[PDB]
């Protein structure tokens, strides 16, 4: 009933911290995201992850990083984690220069494409808008 | 080494005293984390000039590359740490290093408009014709960002 | 001989449900991350991943409410969204 | 006096399959997902939390089912269900 | 950290069992679905739900039942469950006469629209295709 | 409790059990959480002899459930000719509307059950009854291309 944790390493965790966006996108600065990235760096490292943080990534750079991350040798890791902090819309996330489908980023880690993570948990934490609807809430 | 690890963290956080202490105690200056980043990588990236310099004097590999082939000079050039860039160059950092993503220090520096950094890189023989993944040189990048001063140089 | 679905063993922890805005405090950071770190710091090595993300859901849902001088953006709420294709229980216990 | 609940809170969607995918059903035995769900619930429905149950369901569907067809296109395919939770507490079926 | 189960009833469970489809849709018979619905009827009854099964519902009939189910008084219930068994596509499910958005069905149960289930778990189990993609699988070598 | 076993015996079609439970005094008009009676459950699942024993034992022929459906509604929908007849002989409301805008005639028209339509008409089924979509029995018969039924409805 439990994923095997008996590995040399808990695993790698990559954080994409997007704060500043090219004027062409029309997107504002994401103030507070640095605090997010720093708090996440500490929590995840405390759990046992090897964490690395990349700031203000273009779409191409996010793509290359996640692809490259999937091509690392995870044989001696129990799992893998990716954290994305950025603006977003439905099904997509902003690099500094525009939007990229979230599914394209995660595709590199599919069982047939990333063998050393096969049968291991692949975790994606995604802080981004997914559309413009607002929850007005309701009182009991 | 636990000491190699403590040195890595001391260097990222900018703990000057802690860094010197670990060195005197025999900590590996070329200690490596799981992403292939060295104390020099972490100090260079986070603007810790005095830590960069103490590491350098203790024979840190100035051209150590991490998991995506980035050197401490790449990281310093990107973040605009002028004095760190110079310290690295003075210790023989490869001014024309390509990382695995097609970045050069010059092109990184050009992108963010770091004029003084560009000038230092040029002085150390940076290839002005180097192309990024999209075929752009430092000059192409300077125009697209509207940096008229950088375009002049 | 046994095949694994290629889509198996992913988990997506979204800060919000599809179609919705996701709230962020300029000074404190995003609601979801604040809550996640708080829970992980206190329970990260003790609870299963789904218990953790559920308490995150609860924290964001109960303890945050937007504030704005723009009536359109004032007193709004948020619920995150866990998507699991996991086939086992996940404890961070290595 | 004040606490509001998100209007989208406290739902759980247990899908037999991931977005974009086919969902398999045996003409004689029924759907892979339902077969597995009933099996797990019968054994553990009154003991485990809802997410524990659906995780075992995921595992049961993933490991123990594989399509069979004379059509090469449809032969030896696999399936993983997909749990979407906006629940804010643990759910035991207990009373 | 746990949903309150201290209620008179575990709750209602409505099952939509769509087996036969109008010739106009071009969809085939879902053989085996009757066994699904009967086994689910037994399991969910065993948990404590009051279960009802509706067979071969049109889109309009599915919409109305779920809307009506949301208008029941759940004051004395701990939760609510709905099971959909049908053909499907992306984001959508088949009635006997065509396709309807899954979100239209669940919408009736939103916190602001269904007061007596507020802060109570609303459970939807959905057996349906969500597109035409096939998982080829991969071997652990 | 005796009623629960009766509801289940009827759903099941357990004839002998139904007769035993009747003998033991089970409430014929017992209803479950959805307001369905043993007559509802027998009628729906095609259990004719149970339907008849229930009817002869004073079951409410016009009991309505949570969405206003009568046993006749369910029987017409599922195509149970003899049950429909049995229900009608005991005074089933032939023109009853449920909360969904269904009438027995329109249900039978929808699924092409010719004999049932004829029996309902014989018991005074309103041929002008409007489904929520404003469609009558005849309209439904054309849209499904069932011309023989259109002929009956005239």
């Amino acid at each position: 009933y439990q994923y095997n944790m008996n590995f040399e390493k808990l695993g790698k965790c990559i954080i994409i911290n997007n704060k500043n966006f090219d004027k062409v996108t029309g997107m504002g600065v994401r103030n507070g995201t640095d605090k997010d990235a720093e708090a996440l760096f500490k929590c995840f490292r405390s759990l046992g992850f090897d964490v690395i943080v990349y700031n203000d990534c273009s779409c191409a750079k996010m793509q290359d990083l996640l692809k490259k991350a999937s091509e690392e040798d995870h044989t001696n890791a129990a799992c893998f984690a990716c954290i994305l902090l950025s603006h977003g819309e439905e099904n997509v996330i902003y690099g500094k220069d525009g939007v990229t489908p979230i599914k394209d980023l995660t595709a590199h880690f599919r069982g047939d494409r990333c063998k050393t993570l096969l049968e291991k948990p692949k975790l994606f934490f995604i802080q981004a808008c997914r559309g413009t609807e607002l929850d007005d809430g309701i009182q009991a | 080494s636990d000491l190699g690890k403590k040195l890595l963290e001391a260097a990222r956080a900018g703990q000057d005293d802690e860094v010197r202490i670990l060195m005197a105690n025999g900590a590996d200056v070329n200690a490596d984390d799981a992403w292939g980043q060295t104390p020099l990588h972490l100090a260079a990236q986070n603007g810790h000039l005095e830590i960069v310099e103490v590491l350098l004097k203790h024979d840190a590999d100035v051209n150590a590359t991490d998991w995506v082939g980035m050197t401490p000079l790449h990281l310093a050039a990107d973040d605009g740490h002028l004095e760190i860039v110079e310290a690295l160059l003075k210790y023989g950092a490869d001014v024309n290093a390509y990382d695995q993503l097609g970045n050069t220090p010059l092109n990184l520096a050009a992108t963010d408009g770091h004029l003084e950094i560009v000038e230092v890189l040029l002085k150390y023989g940076a290839d002005v014709n180097a192309q990024d993944k999209f075929g752009k040189t430092a000059f192409d990048i300077s125009i697209d960002n509207g940096n008229e001063d950088l375009a002049e140089i | 001989r046994y095949k694994i679905p290629v889509e198996a063993d992913f988990l997506f922890a979204y800060s919000t449900v599809p179609g919705y805005y996701s709230w962020r405090s300029p000074g404190r950071g995003s609601w979801f991350v604040q809550a996640l770190c708080s829970i992980l710091e206190e329970h990260g090595k003790d609870l299963e991943i789904m218990q953790i993300l559920t308490r995150v859901n609860d924290r964001v849902a109960r303890h945050f409410e937007s504030q704005s001088d723009d009536p359109h953006f004032h007193e709004k709420k948020q619920i995150p969204c866990v998507v699991s294709m996991l086939t086992k229980e996940l404890y961070f216990s290595q």
